[PDB]
Formats: C-alpha cells, sequence, structure tokens
C-alpha cells in the first residue's frame, strides 16, 4: 500500500486485471494472534 | 520531398509506439492508452483523470 493509492471503483477503468496488494500494518499484529492462541487452550480445557 | 516524408513518417512511428525513449537510447514499447498517462504526470494532475 506504500506503492499504491486507491482511487475510486474498479469497473470504469479498462484493461484493469485482478491480483492482491498487501499492507505492512497486518503482519505487525500477526505476531501476537499466534502469541495468544496457546493461552486459550489452558482455560478452556480444565 | 519523398525522404523528407520518409523522415516525418518515421518520427510519428516512434512518438506513438515508443514515446519519448527512442529520443534518449534504444526504443521501448509502451501502449499509447498508457503514455498518455505519463503526459499527465508531468503536469500536476495525477493518474486518475485518464
Ligand atoms: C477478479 O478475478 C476474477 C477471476 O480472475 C474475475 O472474474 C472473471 O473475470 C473474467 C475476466 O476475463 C470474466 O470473463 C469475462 O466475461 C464476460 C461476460 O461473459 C465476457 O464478455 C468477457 O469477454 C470475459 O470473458 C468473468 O466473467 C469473471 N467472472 C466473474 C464471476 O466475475 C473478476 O472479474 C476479477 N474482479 C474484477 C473486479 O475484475
Ligand atoms: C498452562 O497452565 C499451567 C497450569 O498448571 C501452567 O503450569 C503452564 O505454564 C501454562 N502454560 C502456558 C503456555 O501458559
Amino acid at each position: 500500500t506504500d506503492n499504491t493509492f486507491v482511487s475510486g471503483n474498479c469497473d470504469v477503468v479498462i484493461g484493469i486485471v485482478n491480483n492482491t496488494v498487501y499492507d505492512p500494518l497486518q503482519p505487525e499484529l500477526d505476531s501476537f494472534k499466534e502469541e495468544l492462541d496457546k493461552y486459550f487452550k489452558n482455560h478452556t480445557s480444565p | 520531398d519523398e525522404m523528407i516524408a520518409q523522415y516525418t513518417s518515421a518520427l510519428l512511428a516512434g512518438t506513438i509506439t515508443s514515446g519519448w525513449t527512442f529520443g534518449a537510447g534504444p526504443a521501448l514499447q509502451i501502449p499509447f492508452p498508457m503514455q498518455m498517462a505519463y503526459r499527465f504526470n508531468g503536469i500536476g494532475v495525477t493518474q486518475n483523470v485518464l
């Protein structure tokens, strides 16, 4: 998303192609979803 | 007046397909629907107006 800027819907433009565009903020919080996953199994089981 | 008409028919065949890159080195291809979006970027308006 640093390299790209968004402008409106994607139907007016001719020749567009479908792909994926990533964001850098989402992997920053990805390291904490795996951290909190182990503590959930230590409370529901007993 | 034929060879003069051959030169000016070769400038129009490179400024359409290659753009301006054939005036400063080897000619590089680019579609004309996208070369025109480079001329707006040198004016002050963004790409999305085109
Ligand atoms: C996101 O990607 C998907 C798959 O790559 C796109 O879905 C399909 O895209 C193709 C593009 O060639 C569509 O085919 C077109 O169909 C029309 C109508 O039959 C035809 O006139 C064209 O010549 C072309 O063959 C296909 O219909 C479409 N399928 C669906 C279910 O949408 C999708 O369009 C991409 N997203 C965007 C926003 O473009
Ligand atoms: C899970 O709970 C037990 C309690 O008996 C504790 O000893 C253990 O350190 C806990 N493990 C984690 C990963 O929290």
